[PDB]
């Protein structure tokens, strides 16, 4: 039996996370 | 020779996503 | 020595993004 191979090269990244939660809503806007 | 090498690490992760949606609009103001 | 290893799986998906901005105000009130 041979000694086993040498490690692989790393994996690629991964792909892009998805768009942030919604913000907050806006204010109340501003009285009459 | 001997056997394979063992598989690589896995890839990075990801990068993060976008920033999230603008949120929703305020409430209309209060008659004057 | 054997040969290579093979490459590694590919990385998990990135996290969400950070959370939006706020919404604009809403309108004036009338008088």
């Amino acid at each position: 039996y041979g000694p086993k191979g040498p490690k692989g090269p790393k994996g690629k990244p991964g792909p892009d996370g998805d768009p942030g939660d919604p913000g907050d809503p806006g204010p109340k806007g501003p009285k009459g | 020779y001997g056997p394979d090498g063992d598989p690589g690490d896995p890839g990075d992760p990801g990068p993060d996503g976008r920033p999230g949606p603008d949120g929703p609009d305020g409430p209309d103001g209060d008659p004057g | 020595y054997g040969k290579p290893g093979p490459e590694g799986p590919e990385g998990p998906k990135g996290k969400p993004g950070p959370k939006g901005k706020p919404g604009k105000p809403g309108k004036p009130g009338k008088p």
